[PDB]
DNA sequence: CCCCCCCCCCTTT
DNA sequence: TTAGGGGGGGGGA
DNA sequence: CCCCCCGGCCCCCCCGGC
DNA sequence: TTTCGGGGGGGCCGGGGGG
């Protein structure tokens, strides 16, 4: 859980796993003989399956059932298991695995696992289920393809439904707080596209990559805003225009000189920075924005260390202006 | 030093170099500025809208409008969050970009702007008429990025406090501006400069910078490649000059930005491969683009027009592509997560082509 | 607050006794029988706006307790705090304590209970159950889906219907007698038609009509007065527009629509609603015609709800009607 | 330093024409008599109902309510008898339950002898909720019983552009007043009065063209007239204002450009249409204006059959609806033109 | 009139475990537990009005007897049940000394436990574990999923099924004999049909019908109890001709005063539960219904929108 | 003893 | 029908 | 004159469908 | 992630009362 993050690597972690039927069978048989009720060993594996490895729950079940039924055998195991089944909410990986299984979308499967059950499965975690589905709906081998329908066409239909679900989600989290739309979202974001591409997972199930990408975009936008308001006094544009238009020319007038004149260009670069109130951190951030062929990481690492050291020394050996006086 | 796009930016109405009719209209507006209504300047990006706004302010108040200072204002949400807004100010005007706080832009309109609106002018700012100015000008950049709530908040503030402030909004498109706000403003169309005007401006920059040119056709090529974006044209001229040792030849290639090259590569990949795995790699490319501050609407427009320029596609494919682009642009307007809609558009295009 | 004549008609004519509530005869008879024999259960009045729910419950409280019912009942509505804390303290204390004035039972009126939080509704369950020996609850609502199943399980449900023609006619006659007004039969029919079963609309429109007359003591309210005050289309205008759409060419239909709207500045939405009402009665040979009509007109209404270009919307209405009715031939 | 305070008349004189010529009394409201007469009768009947003004932009709702409050109370008593809240204020459910309710339950401010002698002074106060369509449904629901319970000392006036945003109970409680769109026929008198007051010289039909272009918004028409007057004054020639100048100031596409677009569409070549539209967008024309002009051209053209008009009407409606959502003008316009070309 | 007749749901509330109908096996288990004591921690779950609170109270009374006033602590959603309450009042009750017969324990009855906060539930764990030698806990709820898994581990699960028409008829006949109510078979059939397995609802409707009309027949029952609108909505959605569906919508729902939001929500629920239609068709229907629901929430709640929704559903079904 | 069977549990803000 | 891969632990040639 | 009890804001975290 | 609103739980602050 997120709340456990502070305990990352401070304590010796010891994991206790669900004990199997064999490790406990003697205990339950001893309890049965002491308590004077008949228990068939062949059903113990079932009983644990009912309790999901909860020994305390197993003992409670035995105590409650023995009050009226003194013999536990195959003639009554099914009803006891169904009545005492532990219904725990699934986790995002399990939710994704279940929702994308084709069997539940067949006539018999849909009759056994109903649409209401699928909506409830979504509601096990309504925040993460749509992200899981959008992450893993292209990684399946479908078994629900309609005649004459390619995998690509079903993927396109699912993507359209996911876009509609995103619109509904925006509606829910607006100022009107239309939480009553949550069930509809469940259908549009998760159930419908899954029914369109349900089948067998082709590879491993992956956790949603949208959250990390969103955080990275937020960080880059913050850096871009800082750069923009450092250079506001000199430029005429918005931050988007700064990213799309100014930044390549700033790359040519800030990074290229080091790769051509070595240390002799340091002054010029600093001059440009002083003309736009840019700092060393702004320089690095600017170099961090470029994509595609203009990636700078390898180029920057290839620069001689002496040139960078001299650049830092020269920048620290002078006085610089301030665009924003706090 | 200072980039040529900034060093040679005009600082007065008489220094403007294109769209003479618009210059005359602005001069007519500045002739009797006391009863100036609220203004809304709309037109293609990078044409000179902000330059003309600053020139109009200079004509009204004087050169002091260019003495800009940056300050930071503090705001508190209902959840106790602390937000900071950068305000550019001069002795005569204020400038704000409320979209900087996203959904909290409304607060800026409801607290800061109103506070400015409820203040009368007592400083003796003597004007050409002989009397002191009675209102301060507030510029709202990217006015079309405001949420509907902030626009609604602007409405009565514009009318009640007209004697104290005058608003100048600047946008690249009026589609996202609500009807009441457009009704409350004087709309000014700012057309892009022609190719010849761009060539003249670039030639003046070249002569003032002592750059060798094999001919005047390179400037025309840059103007055509800019598609009417003067800022882009000037930046591209500077980039080419830097890349060719301050000497441009007739064979000097036109430079393109990183994101444009990436989007063109994505278009080629989409055209050549139409498969689910291709869609996965396209998702990776889209994530890379979005992460580095490329707006989703820009990506959609660029990809659509790149696809429409592919010579191997037929009329039916292009019609389907433009229809899907329309639908998914609407989806982007009403959605939260842009990647969902971009992926949907790419999947539909792949289906239509295949 | 200088006199009752200073009140709006919607409040000046609020029923004070169960005999002044019209159009809900079954509910009134049943509740009166309940009170007469001392068999009042927990009540749930469900119905659309302006049908008489609040009026009926207030009149019932007055009948049970008399003129001083206000100090003998606990009335809470959407303008008051009704969180779980209020349920835990104020409602619980009122339900568990004797009356200050008399020895009778206690009445709690939760008006607009559909605006109450789920937690408060859940907390109400055991309060209702435990103190049923001496306390009764009444819940009023327009939207039943906001009420928890547990609360509905504990209440006897009465549905308030949209007001029938006869009840509106009788109340209009009473108001005309009180106000010394004259009303034409056609104007009365138009008023009933625009009422849609809501008495508040009838009263407001009648007050506006009286304000419109130059000499209300001698001038009679004609259908023209109603259409002028409400700014609504006449049936003849709707018939002409529909006939032009279904019979003439595009130029004539466009001209007729624009002329009809400009004559009195009618709203396009009112024309759309009137034409929809007319078309519901039309017998169509093909179901596809009805499908297209309904879908396209619903889309147009939704678009209008957000504004947009009025002329384009009118042309869209014309085109949708023509295209839909082209399906009646083959 | 400090500046001597300006007089109200002098201040209003140097205000924008829309604010300068805002109606000061109910007699100055131009073409809303069907409601203004009912409101005026309240000066004597003193039984003002709860009001729901609804209509398109710039039709006179706010002006009407302000003039009504002035006429009812007077410049001395208005402030004490009015509580105004608009979209620039906080109007959450808590605000409705506490501040609005507290003001509604207060005893009315005491009129002075002069106020009683010179104004009707009805025995109630007024709460104005301007831009009420921005309020949430729960906050609106919090007003229901407050309106009815304190109606003896308080009356509510809700003003909106989209009446569907008002929940059904509130619309039921309020008497509805629909403000009609202001066009040439019903607003030319007021526009001509303003032009004469400002000594604006224009060709015959210029005011009618301005009101046609405004499309039901008198505020827009007055602003356009002021801009044209400024242009004429700066030119300093004495020539009358022409319709061409008004159209250029209003962002209307010239007819020749529209004909070029029509010919390109008639050609049907996708690449040529795309190239022409790319060149066209550089002029900065508003897509909504282009769509409106195309609708006008095609619908009233006698050279197109019924089926073509039936299809193009739906195409134009769809494009306009999409544009209303804040979409990219270039993409929407290109899609519309391509779709028309294939009809 | 200032007098009240005690409701029959309270007058004939079962006082012993033998008077509760339905869920026979669980009731016998409770009877045996009450016989021999040794009551464990238990969680009783089920739908409204089936006898969960009645079962718990009867068990507690039969177990404790004269010591009921001292050995029972009852808390429900109408009482304060925060973490502070769990840590102080419940803990003091569990620690308290009370002499009880050799096979009896103190009982804490947490009715409507699904509304309890997660913090209080967490605090209850070790209190249950440490004081189990003298105190036992009985939870009653409608949704057992709201009870955290650690608490479910320590308790015995008792899921109450819905009452069959036969048990409801038996209880209604008992009450009728006790009250000498005059009825007809059709009246009882209508009462059971409208009750939908809710004994409280059935008894309330019976009493209301008797009070308002005397004779419990079909006509009086339907006059007092309205036909559930979900069935009308199902008939509307299952109609073959668009005209029939529109007629049902206009005459049975819109003219009766049912709100558009209620109609659309009920349509969504019924479509979700329509096991007779193929799941994919149900998904398309739900998409259309959700479009209409979003439009209605936006403020455009009109008969035209619902008619358009029905037209789209019929177009899908054809 | 390493190998295998068999299962459970982690991928995850 | 078992998503891939790692950990645990009883059985055993 | 100083210390302690206990009511009230104030802040911060967490659901939100059936 | 997060755009209102409700609910809960814990931390200080300060009035009043007592010694
Ligand atoms: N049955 C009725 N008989 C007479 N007048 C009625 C009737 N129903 C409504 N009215 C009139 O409309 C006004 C409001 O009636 P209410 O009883 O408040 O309606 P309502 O059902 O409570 O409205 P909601 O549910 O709060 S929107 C009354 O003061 C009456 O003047
Ligand atoms: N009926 C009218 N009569 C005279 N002037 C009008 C009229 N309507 C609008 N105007 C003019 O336009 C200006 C604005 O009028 P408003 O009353 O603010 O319109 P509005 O309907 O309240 O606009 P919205 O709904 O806030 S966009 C007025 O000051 C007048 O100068
Ligand atoms: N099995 C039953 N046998 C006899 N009467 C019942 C039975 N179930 C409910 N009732 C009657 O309905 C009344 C209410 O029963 P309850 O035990 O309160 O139902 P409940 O399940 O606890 O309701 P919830 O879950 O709090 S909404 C009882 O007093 C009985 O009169
Ligand atoms: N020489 C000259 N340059 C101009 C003119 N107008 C704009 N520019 C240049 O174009 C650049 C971009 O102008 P800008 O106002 O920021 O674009 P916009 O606000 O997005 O429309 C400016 O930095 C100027 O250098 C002009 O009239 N003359
Ligand atoms: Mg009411
Ligand atoms: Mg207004
Ligand atoms: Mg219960």
């Amino acid at each position: 859980l997120p709340k456990m993050r502070p305990f990352d690597r401070v304590c010796l972690d010891i994991q206790f796993r669900r004990p199997d039927a064999n490790s406990i069978k003697s205990r339950l048989m001893t309890i049965a003989i002491r308590e004077k009720f008949k228990l068939d060993p062949n059903v113990i594996d079932r009983l644990i399956q009912t309790t999901r490895g909860d020994i305390r729950q197993v003992i409670n079940l035995l105590s409650t059932i023995s009050t009226t039924t003194k013999t536990i055998n195959h003639e009554n195991i099914n009803e006891i298991s169904k009545a005492w089944e532990k219904n725990i909410a699934l986790k995002p990986f399990d939710i994704a695995h279940k929702m994308l299984d084709g069997q539940i979308y067949s006539d018999i499967g849909s009759r056994n696992f109903t649409l209401n059950d699928k909506i409830a499965l979504y509601f096990d975690d309504f925040d993460f289920t749509p992200l899981m589905i959008q992450e893993n709906y292209l990684s399946t081998r479908p078994s629900v393809l309609k005649p004459g329908q390619s995998h690509l066409e079903a993927v396109a239909e699912a993507a359209n439904c996911i876009s509609l679900g995103d619109i509904v989600e925006k509606k829910i989290r607006s100022s009107e707080q239309l939480w009553s739309l949550l069930p509809l979202h469940a259908v549009l974001s998760s159930v419908y596209p899954a029914s369109k591409v349900a089948g067998h997972m082709a590879g491993r199930i992956n956790f949603t990559a949208w959250l990390g990408q969103n955080s990275k975009s937020a960080k880059y936008y913050r850096l871009l805003q800082e750069i923009h308001y450092h250079t506001r006094l000199g430029t005429s544009t918005d931050k988007i225009g700064l990213r799309l238009d100014y930044l390549p020319t700033f790359r040519k007038r800030l990074l290229d000189p080091f790769l051509k004149q070595g240390a002799d260009a340091i002054s010029s670069v600093i001059e440009v920075m002083d003309d736009y109130y840019l700092t060393k951190e702004d320089w690095d951030s600017i170099m961090e924005f470029f994509v595609g062929p203009d990636v700078t990481t390898a180029i920057i690492k290839k620069i001689p260390a002496t040139v960078k050291s001299g650049f830092t020394r020269k920048y620290n050996s002078m006085t610089h202006p301030v665009a924003i006086y706090r | 030093m200072s980039l040529w796009v900034d060093k040679y930016r005009p600082k007065s109405l008489n220094a403007l170099s294109h769209n003479e009719e618009l210059t005359n209209f602005l001069k007519s507006l500045s002739d009797q500025p006391r009863d100036l209504p609220h203004l809304l300047l709309y037109g293609p990006n990078g044409t000179g809208k902000k330059t003309r706004c600053m020139a109009l302010l200079e004509s009204i108040f004087g050169p002091g409008v260019y003495r800009l200072k940056i300050d930071v204002r503090q705001f508190v949400t209902a959840s106790n969050r602390k937000l900071e807004l950068n305000v550019v100010s001069s002795p005569y005007h204020l400038e704000i970009t409320p979209s900087d706080m996203g959904n909290n832009d409304r607060i800026v309109i409801q607290e800061l702007l109103k506070e400015v609106a409820q203040m009368e002018q007592v400083d003796f700012q003597d004007s050409k008429d002989g009397l002191a100015h009675r209102y301060k000008c507030v510029i709202i950049n990217e006015a079309n990025s405001l949420t509907k709530d902030a626009q609604a908040a602007l409405r009565r503030t514009m009318e009640k406090y007209s004697k104290n402030i005058r608003l100048i909004m600047v946008c690249d498109s009026m589609s996202p501006i609500i009807a009441p706000i457009k009704s409350r403003c004087l709309l000014i169309r700012c057309p892009a400069p022609s190719d010849s005007e761009i060539s003249t401006i670039l030639s003046d920059v070249v002569t003032n910078e002592r750059i060798q040119l094999e001919t005047k056709d390179i400037l025309k090529r840059i103007a055509q490649a800019s598609n009417g974006n003067l800022r882009v044209s000037l930046l591209m001229l500077e980039s080419m000059a830097l890349n060719n040792e301050l000497a441009l030849k007739s064979s000097s290639p036109i430079i393109k930005p990183d994101w444009i090259i990436v989007i063109h590569k994505l278009t080629r990949k989409i055209v050549k491969e139409r498969s689910v795995n291709s869609l996965i790699e396209c998702r990776a490319v889209l994530y890379d683009l979005l992460a580095h501050c490329i707006p989703a609407n820009i990506i959609l427009k660029e990809l659509t027009f790149s696809l429409l320029d592919v010579e191997t596609l037929n009329t039916t494919n292009k019609s389907s592509i433009i229809e899907y682009s329309s639908v998914f642009d609407e989806r982007l307007s009403l959605g939260n997560k842009a990647i969902f809609h971009l992926e949907g558009f790419i999947a539909k295009v792949m289906c239509c082509l295949d | 607050k200088r006199s009752k004549e200073n009140l709006p008609w919607v409040e000046k004519y609020r029923p004070e006794t169960l005999d002044e509530v019209y159009g809900q005869n079954e509910v009134i008879t049943t509740v009166r029988k309940f009170v007469d024999e001392g068999k009042l259960p927990h009540l749930l009045f469900y119905g659309p706006p302006g049908t008489g729910k609040t009026s009926t419950i207030v009149a019932l409280a007055r009948e049970i307790y008399g003129k001083n019912y206000s100090n003998m009942v606990l009335e809470l509505n959407a303008s008051d705090d009704r969180g779980i804390d209020v349920v835990r303290n104020q409602i619980k204390d009122f339900a568990s304590t004797r009356q200050i004035f008399s020895k009778g039972f206690k009445l709690i009126i939760l008006d607009e209970a559909d605006a109450m939080t789920n937690a408060a509704q859940n907390a109400l369950r055991r309060v209702i159950e435990r103190y049923t020996k001496n306390t009764r609850f009444c819940v009023l609502a327009n939207y039943a889906h906001k009420l928890t199943p547990a609360l509905l399980s504990r209440c006897t449900r009465f549905r308030f219907q949209p007001l029938p023609q006869e009840a509106i006619e009788r109340r209009i006659a009473n108001v005309l007698v009180h106000e010394k007004l004259k009303l034409s039969p056609n104007a009365e029919k138009a008023l009933i038609e625009l009422s849609n079963g809501d008495m508040r609309r009838v009263l407001n429109v009648l007050q506006s009509c009286k304000a419109t007359l130059d000499n209300p003591d001698e001038d009679e309210i004609s259908d023209d007065v109603i259409y002028e005050c409400c700014g609504a289309p006449r049936p003849s205008d709707l018939k002409a527009v529909l006939k032009s759409i279904l019979e003439d060419d595009w130029g004539t239909a466009h001209y007729t629509l624009n002329k009809v709207r400009s004559a009195k500045g009618l709203a396009l939405i009112d024309l759309i609603e009137g034409i929809v009402k007319i078309l519901e009665d039309y017998e169509l040979q093909n179901e596809e015609t009805r499908v297209h009509l309904l879908t396209k007109l619903a889309d147009i209404e939704y678009s209008i709800s957000k504004g947009g270009n009025d002329q384009i919307q009118g042309s869209a209405v014309i085109g949708a009607i023509k295209a839909s009715f082209e399906n009646e031939t083959v | 330093r400090k500046i001597s305070k300006l007089a109200a008349e002098q201040s209003l004189a140097q205000q924008p024409w829309v604010e300068k010529y805002r109606p000061k009394n109910l007699d100055e409201v131009t073409a809303q008599d069907h409601a203004v007469t009912v409101l005026k009768k309240t000066l004597k009947s003193a039984n003002l109902p709860h009001m729901l003004f609804y209509g398109p932009p710039g039709t006179g709702k706010t002006s009407t309510i302000l003039a009504l409050t002035k006429e009812l109370y007077g410049p001395d008593l208005m402030k004490s008898r009015i509580l105004e809240l608009n979209a620039s204020d906080e109007r959450g459910i808590s605000i409705v339950r506490e501040k609005v309710k507290n003001f509604a339950r207060l005893t009315v401010s005491k009129p002075s002898k002069h106020d009683l002698e010179n104004y009707p002074c009805p025995p109630y106060k007024i709460i104005i909720l301007d831009e009420a369509d921005s309020m949430t449904a729960d906050a609106q629901s919090a007003l229901r019983r407050t309106m009815e319970t304190y109606s003896g000392v308080t009356r509510f006036c809700l003003i909106c552009n989209y009446v569907t945003r008002i929940i059904d109970p509130l619309a039921s409680r309020c008497s509805k007043f629909r403000f009609k769109a202001l066009d040439a026929s019903n607003a030319i008198d007021r526009l001509r009065f303003i032009s004469e007051q400002e000594n604006v010289k224009c060709d015959d039909g210029v005011l009618e063209r301005i009101l046609d272009i405004s499309a039901g918004d008198l505020r827009r028409g007055i602003t356009l007239l002021q801009s044209a007057s400024k242009g004429a004054q700066y030119l300093g020639d004495g020539k009358n204002i022409t319709s061409t100048q008004v159209e250029e100031l209003a962002g209307v596409v010239p007819h020749d450009i529209l004909i070029e677009i029509v010919e390109k569409v008639k050609s049907g070549d996708f690449d040529e249409i795309k190239k022409y539209v790319n060149t066209f967008m550089k002029s900065g024309w508003s897509a909504a204006s282009v769509v409106n002009q195309l609708h006008e051209y095609y619908i009233t053209n006698d050279n197109f059959d019924t089926n073509f008009k039936n299809q193009i009407s739906w195409l134009l409606f769809t494009t306009d609806s999409r544009l209303n959502n804040g979409t990219n003008e270039h993409i929407q316009l290109l899609n519309l033109l391509v779709k028309i070309s294939q009809l | 009139t200032l007098s009240l007749q005690l409701p029959w749901v309270e007058k004939y509330r079962p006082q012993v475990l033998s008077d509760i109908v339905g869920n026979k096996e669980t009731i016998d288990r409770l009877q045996q537990i009450a016989k021999d004591g040794n009551m464990p921690h238990m969680i009783i779950s089920g739908m409204p009005g089936i006898g969960k609170t009645t079962s718990v109270h009867c068990l507690a009374h039969e177990l404790l007897g004269r010591s009921y006033a001292d050995g029972v602590l009852e808390l429900n959603a109408s009482d304060d049940r925060g973490i502070d309450v769990v840590r102080n009042q419940i803990k003091h009750f569990a620690q308290k000394k009370l002499h009880l017969p050799p096979g009896k324990h103190k009982i804490v009855i947490l009715d409507e436990a699904d509304s309890m906060t997660a913090g209080a539930q967490q605090a209850l764990r070790r209190t249950m574990e440490l004081y189990s030698n003298s105190t036992r806990f009985a939870f009653a709820c409608n949704q057992s999923n709201k009870i955290i898994e650690p608490l479910q581990s320590r308790c015995a699960i008792l899921r109450y099924s819905k009452l069959s028409d036969e048990d409801v008829l038996k209880r209604l006949l008992q009450i009728i004999k006790l009250e000498d109510v005059k009825y007809t078979n059709d009246g009882l059939e209508a009462i059971i049909f409208t009750a939908e397995g809710d004994m409280r609802q059935a008894i309330n409707n019976l009493q209301s019908t008797v009070a308002g009309h005397g004779l419990v027949n079909a006509d009086n029952v339907f006059k007092i109890v309205d036909s559930p609108h979900p069935l009308i909505v199902k008939k509307m959605l299952l109609a073959s001709n668009l005209e029939d569906s529109i007629q049902i919508l206009r005459t049975d729902l819109w003219k009766k005063g049912y709100s558009s939001i209620d109609i659309v929500t009920t349509s969504f629920r019924v479509t979700k539960n329509l096991a007779q239609v193929k799941e994919s068709v149900r998904l398309e229907m739900i998409k259309e219904i959700g479009l209409t629901h979003m439009r209605i929430l936006e403020g455009v709640g009109t008969y035209l929108q619902l008619a358009s929704m029905l037209a789209k559903i019929h177009k899908l079904n054809n």
